[PDB]
């Protein structure tokens, strides 16, 4: 019954503005913060920053501080995020994700693709391996490693193609709600580990973990997973 | 800090093992597997704000009853080492209860099995605090009188004991049987009834009552019922949901009925050695 629903896709020349709308629902809007990630083509998962609806208060990661501006409409329960100033590096699919509490993210939007085109006129996160094949039924294990201790406070997300990421674990070893048992997050300190056990069909796509424990909150480089 | 942020959740969010009161709405702290972040909350506003910092400066505040009364002058007791080791037996319960509390409610939602392991330790810790009371208290009530003083004492440790098993049991802390923990301990506190009625019958009323044994006894009946009624009904946060998600619901209102019935507890007996210190150990 949570949902978040964002504007469809932009198509936008160099030096524009677009502003990306996120529509909340299922829940009590300023109860959660919300978050804005950017995800350029082929390439891992960035976090923006981190808007809190009921203070209205915001946290910008540096790398975006004079690219997005955050902003609200508590009335109609929806989050925007302004773009300016737009580049060809600004050419990605952009996401509103909410939190919990904490920064682990069990709901996301469907992502909204910003096309730059002028045809008209901090803790690191290590993921290994980058890429792997696997068969049905055997079993897979991802390692993360973070450049400082981040007591726990990581999530794993499966992210299939063209499709927005899912939470899998959070808080190391928490299996997240309808994730099957296949799935087990361990690890604590600066290592961590997510096995998959009995490898199924529909266990292919990317694979990224991220930390919530400092700000800016960041992500592996993925793992994409091929099964045979 | 920008290291371990962390906003309070309304209750429908909480995993299975934080869901306790679903009478207290909102203020939930999120489950947080760091210790540091749990122990950063203590400066912070949520539903376990209160019910730490009750049990935290109750702590702190026998602990220092406690090593002040060992340094008392040694004149003032009719045999001091032996009176000392019966309230020292007492103190170090209450001590140990209280301990065990303001950290389970600290690192409550710290994970499941952090949680399992302190809930344990802080059911435990009642029975001791209940335990180590009875100890000054049949000391001064049996003085002449040593085999009844000897049985109670095994009966009350036995009972004690009994109790921290059982709290060992998983079902126990679940919020079902939230009236079976309110049971258990009355019952032990309240089995006090039994080394009561054997002193009245040895003694007769005049005694038990001239002494204040009688007022002070009920009183402490008193605190322990009527404390084990709030704690079962979640009184007041039944009648006003979502308006005392952080002040003067039912837990923390138990919780200050444990440290001033330890306070009333501690006063009783040292009214009792007082009295025994001016008759001597004559008997
Ligand atoms: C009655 C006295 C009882 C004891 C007093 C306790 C007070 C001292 C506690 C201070 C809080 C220190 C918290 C520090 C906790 C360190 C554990 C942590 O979160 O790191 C785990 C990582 O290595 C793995 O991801
Ligand atoms: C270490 C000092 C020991 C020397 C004193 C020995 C003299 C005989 C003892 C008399 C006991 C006096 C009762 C004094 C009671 C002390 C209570 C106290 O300090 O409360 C703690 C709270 O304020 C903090 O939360
Ligand atoms: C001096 C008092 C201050 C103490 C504060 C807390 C100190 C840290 C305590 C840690 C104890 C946690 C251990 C008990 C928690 C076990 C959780 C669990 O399920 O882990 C996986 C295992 O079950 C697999 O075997
Ligand atoms: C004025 C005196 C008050 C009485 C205090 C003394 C009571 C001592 C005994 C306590 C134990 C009571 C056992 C009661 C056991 C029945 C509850 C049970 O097992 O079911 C749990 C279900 O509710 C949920 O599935
Ligand atoms: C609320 C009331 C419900 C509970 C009812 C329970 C009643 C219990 C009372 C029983 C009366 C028994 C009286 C028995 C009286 C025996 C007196 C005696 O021989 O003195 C012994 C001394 O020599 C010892 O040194
Ligand atoms: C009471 C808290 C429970 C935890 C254990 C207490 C600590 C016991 C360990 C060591 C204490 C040894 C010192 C014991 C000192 C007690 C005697 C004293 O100093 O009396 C002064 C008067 O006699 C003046 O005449
Ligand atoms: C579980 C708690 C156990 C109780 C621990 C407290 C033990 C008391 C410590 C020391 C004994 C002090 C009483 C001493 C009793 C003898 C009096 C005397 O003349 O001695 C001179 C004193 O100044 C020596 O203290
Ligand atoms: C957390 C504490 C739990 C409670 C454990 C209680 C253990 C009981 C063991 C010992 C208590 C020490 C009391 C000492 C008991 C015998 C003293 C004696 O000789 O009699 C004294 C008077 O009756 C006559 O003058
Ligand atoms: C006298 C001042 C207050 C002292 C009270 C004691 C406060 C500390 C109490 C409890 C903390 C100890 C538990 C800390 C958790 C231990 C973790 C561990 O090694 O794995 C699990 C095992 O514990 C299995 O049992
Ligand atoms: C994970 C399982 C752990 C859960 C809680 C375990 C139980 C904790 C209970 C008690 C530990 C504290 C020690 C309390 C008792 C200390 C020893 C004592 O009572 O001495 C008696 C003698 O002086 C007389 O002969
Ligand atoms: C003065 C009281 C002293 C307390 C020490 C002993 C406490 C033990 C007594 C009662 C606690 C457990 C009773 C709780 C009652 C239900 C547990 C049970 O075994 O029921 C199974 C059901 O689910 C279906 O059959
Ligand atoms: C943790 C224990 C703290 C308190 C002390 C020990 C616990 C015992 C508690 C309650 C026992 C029930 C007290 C009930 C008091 C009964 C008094 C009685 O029958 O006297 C008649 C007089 O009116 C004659 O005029
Ligand atoms: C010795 C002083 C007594 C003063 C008030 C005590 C009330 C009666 C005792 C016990 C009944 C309540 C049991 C509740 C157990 C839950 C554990 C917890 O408190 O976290
Ligand atoms: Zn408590």
């Amino acid at each position: 019954e949570v949902l978040l629903q964002q504007s469809g896709p932009e198509l936008v020349k160099p030096g524009a503005s677009v502003r990306i709308t996120c529509k909340a629902s299922g829940y009590t809007f300023t109860d959660f913060n919300m978050d804005w990630v950017k995800q350029s083509p082929g390439k891992s998962l960035e976090w923006i920053g981190d808007f809190n609806p009921n203070s209205g208060g915001s946290i910008y990661n540096q790398k975006f501080k004079d690219k997005a501006t955050f902003t609200v409409d508590k009335s109609s329960s929806t989050a925007y995020m302004e773009l300016r100033s737009l580049t060809f590096e600004d050419t990605a699919v952009y996401y509103c994700a909410r939190e919990t509490g904490t920064a682990w993210f069990a709901y996301w939007g469907q992502g909204t693709l910003v096309t730059v085109s002028a045809a008209g006129g901090d803790i690191q996160m290590t993921q290994s391996p980058a890429s792997l094949s696997a068969s049905v039924g055997e079993t897979v294990t991802i390692t993360c490693r973070a450049s400082g201790n981040i007591h726990n406070f990581l999530a794993w997300y499966q992210q299939k193609q063209g499709k927005s990421p899912q939470v899998l674990v959070y808080n190391a070893k928490t299996l997240a709600d309808g994730v099957p048992s296949r799935f087990s997050g361990s690890g604590s300190g600066t290592q961590y580990s997510l096995k998959i056990n009995s490898l199924q069909p529909e266990d292919f796509g990317s694979y990224y973990c991220q930390q919530f424990w400092s700000t800016p909150y960041t992500f592996g480089g993925g793992t994409k997973l091929e099964i045979n | 800090e920008f290291e371990g942020r962390w906003r309070v959740i309304p209750h429908d969010v909480l995993p299975d093992w934080l869901k306790d009161n679903d009478f207290l709405l909102h203020g939930h702290r999120p489950p947080m597997p760091s210790f540091r972040a749990c122990f950063k909350s203590i400066f912070r506003i949520h539903t376990e704000t209160g019910n730490i910092w009750t049990h935290l400066l109750g702590c702190v505040f026998f602990l220092c009853l406690g090593i002040f009364y060992m340094f008392r002058p040694n004149i003032s007791f009719v045999a001091p080492l032996q009176e000392k080791v019966v309230f020292g037996l007492f103190f170090l319960g209450a001590i140990l209860c209280l301990s065990f509390s303001w950290l389970f409610h600290t690192v409550y939602c710290h994970s499941e099995g952090v949680s399992r392991l302190f809930s344990k330790l802080d059911y435990s810790g009642i029975a001791l605090l209940i335990m180590g009371s009875f100890v000054p208290w049949l000391y001064y009530s049996f003085y002449c009188n040593p085999q009844p003083c000897f049985i109670y004492l095994i009966v009350i440790c036995v009972l004690g004991i009994a109790a921290i098993i059982v709290s060992q049991w998983d079902m126990f802390a679940t919020p079902q049987y939230r009236g079976v923990r309110a049971g258990v301990f009355l019952g032990l506190g309240l089995s006090g009834i039994i080394p009561t009625l054997h002193y009245v019958i040895s003694e007769g009323f005049l005694k038990a009552a001239t002494i204040g044994q009688i007022g002070w006894l009920m009183l402490m009946a008193s605190l322990y019922i009527t404390g084990a009624a709030l704690y079962a009904a979640r009184i007041p946060e039944r009648f006003f949901p979502g308006k005392c998600d952080i002040w003067f619901h039912s837990h923390q209102l138990f919780h200050i009925f444990v440290v001033a019935g330890a306070f009333v507890h501690f006063h009783g007996v040292s009214n009792l050695q007082e009295f025994r210190f001016m008759i001597g150990g004559g008997c």
